[PDB]
RNA sequence: AGCGA
C-alpha cells in the first residue's frame, strides 16, 4: 500500500492508413491509443505522469 | 492480465528507480483485442454478397 | 532551493526544466509542489520542496565530478573477484547504484576487459548501457554535445 | 552449492527434453537470448524489432537471426479443433 | 468458424 498506479484520459491519434489503401494492403485498420498513466508512492510522494 | 503482471513486478521492481513506462505492458492487451477480432465466434466474416 | 526556470538536475533522468511551483493542497495542506520536466521521456514530475532534497533532486553537475570520474576512468590498480559470476553482480549492484564515481569505475574496467579478451554479448551490453548514461552525463554536464563528449571520453580512455 | 548444482541439472535436463526435437545447449541459450532481447526491447520500444535490429543487437549476421527463427520454430499439432488438420 | 439441402 506504499505506492499505487492510476489511468486516465483516453485518447486516439488519426487512423495510420486509409480504408482502401488498408483494405489492398492486408493491413488493418486501426489507430492509436494513448492513455494518461499515473504512478504515486505514498511515503515519498510523487506523480510520474 | 496486464494489471496482474504490473503488481506483480510493482514489488520487484527497486523503488525510486521505475515508472509506468518501465511498469506497464501492452502485449497482453492487443494480443486480447486480436484474438478477440480474428479467431471469434461473434468477429464474423462480413457477408457481403 | 530552485527558482522556476532553473535547469535543474534530477535522477536518474538527467537535467530538467521546473515549470512551476504548484501550490497543489493535499488533505487541506498547500504542498508547495513543482513541476519539473525532462526532454528524453517527456513525462512531468511533481515533487515537494519540503523533501525535494530527500528524493534526492541533483544540481548543476560540480565541475569536480568531471575530473573526479576522470581519476576513476583513469584509475589504476583494479582488479576483479576471479569468478565473473560474482564480478558481474558487484558491478552490476555498481551501476544499480547510480553513482558517477562508481559507474565510471565500472565502464573503464570494463573498457580495459574488453580492450584485452573479448568478453560476451550481455557484457557488451552492460558496457553499453552505462556509456550510454555517462556520456550522455558528461555531455549535459560540460554541456559538450553528446557526439563530442563521446569523441573526448575515447580520447580520455586512452589517457 | 546445493543450489548452484540443482539449477545446472534442472536446466540442463529441460533443454535436453524440451521439445520433441531436441536443440542442444549453446544453441537453446542463444535463442533465450535472442527472446530476452526481443521482448525486452518489445517492453522499451512498443514494436516488435526486425531481424538487422536483433542482429546488429546480437553481433552477429541476420541470416543467422533467421536461422534461429527457424530453428525456434515448435511443431504444430496434428490434433486439434475446427475436427483435427490430420483430415 | 461460417453456410446449403
Amino acid at each position: 500500500g506504499s505506492m499505487s498506479l492510476s489511468f486516465s484520459d483516453p485518447r486516439f491519434d488519426d487512423v495510420k492508413a486509409p480504408v482502401d489503401e488498408c483494405k489492398d494492403k492486408d493491413m488493418t485498420y486501426a489507430a492509436p491509443l494513448f492513455v494518461t498513466a499515473e504512478f504515486i508512492n505514498n511515503n515519498t510522494g510523487e506523480i510520474k505522469s | 492480465r496486464m494489471e496482474r503482471v504490473v503488481r506483480e513486478r510493482m514489488t520487484t521492481q527497486d523503488v525510486e528507480a521505475i515508472t509506468p513506462q518501465t511498469l506497464i505492458n501492452i502485449r497482453p492487451v492487443v494480443a486480447a483485442i486480436k484474438e478477440f477480432f480474428g479467431t471469434s465466434q461473434l468477429s464474423q466474416f462480413m457477408d457481403q454478397n | 532551493i530552485f527558482k522556476v526556470g532553473d535547469t535543474v538536475v534530477y535522477p536518474h533522468h538527467g537535467a530538467a526544466l521546473v515549470e512551476a511551483i504548484e501550490t497543489r493542497t493535499i488533505k487541506g495542506e498547500q504542498k508547495e509542489y513543482l513541476v519539473l520536466k525532462v526532454a528524453q521521456g517527456d513525462l512531468t514530475v511533481r515533487v515537494p520542496a519540503e523533501n525535494a532534497e530527500y528524493v534526492g533532486v541533483r544540481d548543476v553537475v560540480g565541475q569536480e565530478g568531471l575530473d573526479k570520474v576522470f581519476q576513476v576512468l583513469r584509475a589504476p590498480h583494479t582488479e576483479e573477484p576471479t569468478n565473473w559470476s560474482r564480478r558481474y553482480k558487484a558491478n552490476l549492484e555498481k551501476l544499480a547504484s547510480g553513482d558517477v564515481n562508481k559507474v565510471a569505475e565500472v565502464v573503464r574496467d570494463l573498457w580495459r576487459r574488453d580492450q584485452e579478451r573479448g568478453l560476451s554479448a550481455g557484457e557488451k551490453r552492460m558496457l553499453a548501457k552505462a556509456r550510454q548514461i555517462l556520456v550522455g552525463e558528461l555531455a549535459l554536464a560540460e554541456s559538450t554535445d553528446d557526439a563530442k563528449a563521446e569523441t573526448i571520453l575515447d580520447e580520455v580512455l586512452a589517457a | 552449492y546445493a543450489t548452484w548444482w540443482i539449477r545446472q541439472a534442472i536446466t540442463r535436463a529441460m533443454a535436453d527434453q524440451a521439445r520433441t526435437i531436441r536443440i542442444p545447449v549453446h544453441m537453446v541459450e542463444v535463442i533465450n537470448k535472442l527472446g530476452r532481447i526481443q521482448r525486452e526491447l518489445l517492453q522499451d520500444l512498443g514494436r516488435e524489432p526486425t531481424p538487422e535490429e536483433l542482429a546488429k543487437e546480437m553481433d552477429i549476421t541476420p541470416e543467422k537471426v533467421l536461422e534461429i527463427q527457424q530453428y525456434a520454430r515448435e511443431p504444430i499439432s496434428l490434433d486439434q479443433t475446427i475436427s483435427q488438420l490430420g483430415d
